[PDB]
């Protein structure tokens, strides 16, 4: 209900004060209760021990630079970065749902007292965004960004007998109460040094925690966790940097396959998927070390427009939100073509187009009632 | 000591603090940008001219058969004069890695002004240095041959005590010495005893056969010792000799900028004397045929800024020559990313 600390303590002593036996409890009995559920409270073992994680169990909200050396005689760097250790989070994000993964295993006609190695599916996601700031005084002109890394359970199943069984799935994925931020910056999505430098430790320790076990009690007993890690909430913006590729306005188009514009309009639906991450790693590769000795401009043809080190595995797939979105203004924009009829009159002039615009916003307006807009809401 | 102000082109945005100034027969180039590099320019390197105070950063290109290589950020830059060619070292690349290659980078072809490089991936055969930042190389000659002196920066922690609570955490090297030979690129490391701190971000000079090493941050104890050293080599018929003095008149500075004013005498001009203490006095270092030393000069003139800015940094140019950057106020109405000026001594 978004109070603060002090608003409930005007609440909770109003309360107590008029109906004499208390309902809400002090604010010290709800911090006991708060460190329950922030990550770092409960034992957890892996197997074997993740090479470079630490072993420690009482880590909580971790400085995100990583001890980044940030003297003058070094780089100057001055973003903030907050975050969690990855297991310290995925094995809180376990704990809290104990329950509705038992409650699963119930309604699935399975013995409750059982340890099989469960697997868990974990959505991962990042996107900007900036424009956080606020002229507290009164001053304009001073923009800021920021950036959130979250991550998602999505799906829990273990392997009774001959086959798998869906423990546990999600109801509503794509939603804002169950997507968790794991850590969050004060820096321009595109400052791509500082991206790396806080971004690097959490793929240290997502490569490390993907060929071991996690040992841990889940309601009495213990029982063994695997995971599986599909990075598939990033935007296009981001998806076509971090992986590597020349910017969206590159002559190669589809971040899954090697096409140029100018050839996927004439081979209109034929193609496949065949970019994947390792791929796209040795080819920056061959990018780098130019052992043909042949020219840039056809070496980059042969690479397929890879010219960055890559350095977040990413699964490739298409959005959603921003590919309709994106399809909407696509078709708006043939639209307001379509008024000029220039396909019996070519090559009109930008002013018969914001002529043409004005007609068709007044024109929805009138008929519709649809509110002129120059950034299109879903 | 001639300060003057520079205006620059639309794309400022590809100056970053740790960049590199190659000074190839009177034509200069800038290496080492911000970001990968973007595919107006797929070398990443640039003609860097400036005439009338206006400055024109033009796309450079390369050869048929050189090694496309990344910008790095605080490379080890030496100037092997045996055609006329520069070797990097090492540097810190746009994802944060630290690179182990040596960059060999020559002219193949400049004709009418319009200038075509190549670069060559040299590696390191034997006791090779690790990888690491903010070191120093120098080519050195004696009896007709040469070789490439090493002394270690700083670096990240052994592949083995890499933990994510402070993965980006870094140490000074082991204050070896590598001599390095270029005509088959093979690494030898000597231990002296005189030496005893990790040293980064000093300066280098090359008295053709004796290097000198002055000032430096100590990492391992948060000071800036003033200790100069002078190192003698000599390569005899089988596997080379080295020696370390050390000399009075010492000088405490860390990441200074070295420029040749005259032959056999050079300027010093401002790092940091401290974390809090910039440098604002320059020192003009007198070399010699057996015998250096240094001296404070006058001081040449600062403005508002570089005098109440924070931080500076920038490289020479070749000709006696300065480039320095200056962060510039954000708390303004929406100043620049950066300032420039240029210093001169004639
Ligand atoms: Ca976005
Ligand atoms: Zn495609």
């Amino acid at each position: 209900t978004f109070l603060s600390c002090s608003q409930y303590h005007k609440m909770y002593r109003t309360v107590k004060a008029i109906t004499g036996r208390q309902i809400f409890q002090p604010l010290h009995a709800l911090r006991n209760a708060e460190k329950v559920l922030l990550p770092g409270y409960h034992p957890f073992e892996w197997q074997p021990p993740l090479k470079n994680v630490s072993s420690r169990t009482d880590v909580g909200i971790i400085d995100g630079l990583s001890g980044l050396a940030s003297s003058v005689d070094e780089y100057p760097v001055d973003t903030i970065a907050k975050r969690f250790r990855y297991d310290s989070a995925l094995v809180s994000a376990l704990m809290d749902m104990e329950e509705d993964i038992l409650e699963g295993m119930r309604s699935q006609d399975l013995d409750d007292y059982l340890n099989g190695p469960f697997t868990v599916v974990v959505k991962e996601s990042c996107d900007g965004m900036g424009d956080v700031s606020e002229k507290h005084g009164s001053g304009p002109a001073v923009p800021e960004k920021a950036v959130r890394f979250s991550f998602t359970v999505m799906r829990i199943t273990i392997e009774h007998g001959s086959q798998n069984v869906k423990v546990f799935e999600e109801p509503k994925p794509n939603s804002e109460l169950c997507c968790k931020p794991l850590c969050l910056m004060l820096a321009d999505e595109s400052d791509h040094e500082t991206l790396t430098a806080i971004l690097s430790p959490l793929i240290a320790e997502r490569e490390a925690m993907k060929s071991s076990e996690l040992t841990l009690e889940m309601g009495g007993i213990p029982r063994t966790f695997k995971f599986i890690f599909r990075g598939t909430g990033y935007d296009e913006k981001l998806v076509r940097e971090v992986e590597g590729l020349e910017a969206s306005g590159s002559v190669y188009i589809c971040t899954l396959c090697d096409t140029t514009r100018l050839e996927a309009s004439q081979n209109l639906v034929f193609h496949s998927i065949t970019r994947s991450h390792a791929e796209n790693l040795q080819r920056y590769e061959v990018w780098r070390s130019n052992p043909y000795h042949e020219s840039v401009e056809e070496l980059r043809d042969r690479v397929k427009g890879v010219s960055a080190k890559p350095f977040i595995e990413t699964v490739p797939s298409i959005d959603a939100l921003h590919c309709d979105i994106g399809n909407a203004a696509e078709f708006y924009k043939i639209f307001q073509l379509e008024i000029g009829e220039v396909y019996k009159h070519p090559n009109a002039s930008k002013e018969e187009r914001k002529r043409w615009q004005a007609t068709l916003d007044k024109h929805l307006r009138k008929r519709m009632n649809l509110k002129p807009i120059m950034r299109m809401n879903g | 000591m001639s300060l003057q102000m520079v205006t620059v082109g639309h794309n400022i945005a590809l100056i970053q603090p740790g960049f590199s100034l190659m000074n190839f027969d009177g034509q200069v180039f800038f290496f080492g940008q911000k970001g990968w590099p973007k595919r107006s320019c797929p070398t990443g390197v640039f003609h860097f001219d400036i005439k009338q105070n206006h400055l024109k950063l033009k796309p450079a290109i390369f050869s048929k058969d050189s090694c496309y290589l990344p910008p790095l950020r605080y490379p080890a830059t030496c100037s092997y004069k045996g055609k006329h060619q520069y070797i990097i070292h090492g540097g810190k690349t746009p994802n944060n890695e630290l690179s182990d290659k040596i960059y060999i980078m020559s002219v193949a072809c400049k004709n009418n002004k319009k200038v075509t490089f190549r670069c060559t991936e040299k590696d390191l055969v034997g006791d090779v240095p690790e990888p690491r930042y903010g070191h120093s190389i120098d080519v050195v000659y004696s009896r007709g041959k040469s070789m490439g002196v090493l002394f270690g920066g700083r670096s990240y922690m052994p592949s083995t005590q890499r933990t994510t609570e402070k993965w980006n955490s870094v140490a000074d090297c082991l204050p070896h010495v590598f001599l390095i030979d270029f005509e088959f690129g093979c690494a030898t490391s000597y231990i002296l005893p005189e030496l005893q701190d990790g040293l980064s971000f000093h300066v280098s000079i090359a008295r053709n056969d004796t290097v000198y090493i002055l000032g430096g941050h100590s990492l391992a104890s948060n000071i800036r010792p003033a200790n100069l050293y002078r190192i003698r080599v000599d390569l005899p018929l089988g596997t080379p000799a080295v020696n370390c003095t050390v000399l009075p008149g010492g000088i405490s500075v860390s990441s200074a900028i070295l420029t040749q004013t005259n032959n056999d005498e050079f300027v010093i001009v401002g790092g940091y004397q401290l974390e809090n203490q910039k440098r604002m006095v320059c020192s003009l270092v007198s070399l010699g045929d057996n015998t250096i030393e240094i001296s404070e000069m006058e001081t040449p003139d600062w403005t508002s800024d570089i005098k109440h800015s924070k931080i500076w940094f920038g490289s020479n140019m070749g000709n006696g020559t300065i480039f320095l950057g200056i962060p510039g106020d954000n708390k303004q109405a929406m100043s620049e990313a950066f300032y420039f000026y240029t210093l001169r001594c004639s």
